[PDB]
């Protein structure tokens, strides 16, 4: 999801609605700069049959 | 005899917190020239013996 001729997806929100988009402080921004890279990871997921 | 029962408990891996400050820095130049003019007049005496 999309179909493999298309883009990826984008997120950046983080409520319920899409608003109050997704901050960090000061000291993981220096830790950032540096070149570290973070992971991500799925923990659970829910749909219907 | 015995019970279809749940109980959860939680425990704490770690704690993060972040700063709220509000740091400004700021950086300006001066350049200046005048002219000045001006004129007097003066009147003396004297009386010597």
């Amino acid at each position: 999801y999309p179909k493999k001729g298309l883009s990826p997806l984008a997120l950046n929100t983080m409520d319920q609605f899409s608003s109050r988009l997704i901050p960090i402080n000061y000291d993981q921004l220096k830790k950032l700069d540096a070149g570290k890279q973070i992971k991500l990871e799925t923990t659970q997921v829910s749909g219907n049959f | 005899l015995v019970a279809a029962y749940p109980i959860v408990g939680v425990g704490m891996e770690k704690l993060i917190i972040s700063t709220n400050e509000h740091a400004s820095t700021d950086q300006g130049k001066t350049v200046s020239r005048a002219t000045t003019n001006s004129k007097t007049e003066s009147n003396t005496a004297g009386v010597s013996v």
